[PDB]
């Protein structure tokens, strides 16, 4: 079963190659220096149990297409981000590396296009987005002189506006 | 709702953090997304999302009451208050800047190079020579220093006009407000 | 506290800072508060 998780890691590096093609178990077992006997049969019982929960997708026919989000281009990034922001928002650090070129040229391809890449989440997360509408450039003195508490003065705001009216 | 609140909040994000701006935009749905559903969709850290939501709640933008039931954060975007909150924020701001302008016109006006002791314009009799004409300091008879800044030579300031202009988009958006709805 | 408010620091940071400020002021007024910690002089001697 551990050798099975190792095969999963192998097909993950296979994705990293980008030459992913419909395969089967025998060729992988050969290239990973392992044999084809009844041991392969019991580990294939385990492997079908895996096919019941293969978040790393291992289907029986034409398969292995793990990434739930997977396209490969700058136009691909643009359009997937577009449709997802029609859905509204999304993006994680793992999505690009699982879907596309190896974890470089992606922050680059993001900063290069009109997309001002959104890396606003935590140090290990990049919620990609392209922002079109203008965040109103406000002077920092105006940006933080705007800080007047008004934290719980609801009725007070009502009456104060009624006063200045 | 209407285009009023949409454009309003869209331009209101511009003041707070852009990390708060994405969360505000998520109000695209008024569906009152729950905190854990937000973790699924916004995916910001539970601590970061908590801080962001609390900061957005404090200024009376949104109101949240998770009931008990899995618990469901009663997310919202209270639009009726939103307009008044923005109006008061600019209302106080326009006041503070004009008061800062007027309060900046008062200064001692004089100094001595040594002894660095500003006096006042009123001290002219003490700080003067019947003969030499040059104003001389009291405990050091060696002053020549007039005014470090002469006066408001410029008009009121480029600061007040700069607020007027940089906020013309906000003024225009509140003109688009135009009280579309007379409801509570 | 002034710098935290200037920077717009975390609300909980400002709350704890205000709590400590209140503690310091109340302790300066009276160091014998009921059921509250005593402010030492870095040597175990309570301040007067
Ligand atoms: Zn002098």
């Amino acid at each position: 079963f551990g050798v099975l998780a190792k095969i999963v890691n192998y097909m993950k590096t296979r994705h990293q190659r980008g030459d992913t093609h419909p395969l089967t178990l025998d060729e992988i077992l050969d290239e990973t220096q392992h044999l084809d006997i009844g041991l392969k049969q019991k580990q294939w019982l385990m492997t079908e149990a895996l096919v019941n929960n293969p978040k790393i997708e291992v289907i029986d026919g034409k398969y292995a297409f793990k990434p739930k989000y997977n396209v490969r281009d700058k136009k691909a990034l643009l359009r997937l981000l577009d449709q997802h922001d029609q859905r509204g928002l999304g993006g994680i650090l793992l999505e690009d590396i699982e879907e596309a070129l190896p974890n470089s040229q992606k922050a680059v391809k993001a900063l290069g296009d009109q997309i001002l890449f959104v890396n606003r989440p935590d140090k290990k997360k990049i919620l990609f987005f392209n922002d079109k509408s203008c965040q109103f450039s406000v002077d920092e003195e105006f940006q933080k002189l705007w800080r007047s508490v008004t934290v719980d003065s609801m009725d007070e705001e009502k009456i104060e506006e009624y006063l200045k009216r | 709702p209407a285009a009023l609140k949409r454009l309003a909040k869209y331009v209101i994000r511009g003041f707070y953090g852009i990390e708060h701006a994405l969360a505000l935009d998520i109000l695209i749905r008024n569906s009152c997304v729950k905190e854990e559903d937000m973790l699924e969709l916004l995916k910001f850290d539970r601590k970061q999302l908590r801080s962001v939501l609390n900061n957005l709640k404090g200024d009376k933008f949104i109101k949240c009451r998770m009931r008990v039931e899995t618990r469901h954060n009663y997310y919202f975007i209270n639009y009726r208050t939103l307009v008044n909150v923005v109006k008061y924020k600019l209302d106080h701001m326009r006041r503070r800047i004009e008061t800062d302008e007027r309060d900046s016109t008062n200064r001692a006006s004089f100094k001595c190079p040594v002894c660095s002791s500003t006096f006042t314009d009123l001290e002219a009799n003490q700080l003067f020579d019947p003969m030499t004409g040059t104003f001389r300091c009291t405990f050091c008879h060696t002053e020549v220093e007039e005014d470090e800044s002469a006066m408001p030579k410029k008009d009121a300031r480029t600061l007040l006009a700069r607020f007027n202009e940089q906020i013309e988009p906000i003024y225009a958006l509140l003109r688009e407000t135009e009280d579309v709805n007379l409801a509570y | 506290l002034r710098r935290n408010e200037q920077n717009g620091a975390a609300a909980h940071v400002i709350a704890e800072d205000v709590k400590l400020l209140q503690f310091h002021v109340a302790t300066m007024v009276d160091n014998e508060l009921p059921g509250l910690p005593r402010a030492m002089q870095k040597s175990g001697r309570p301040l007067k």
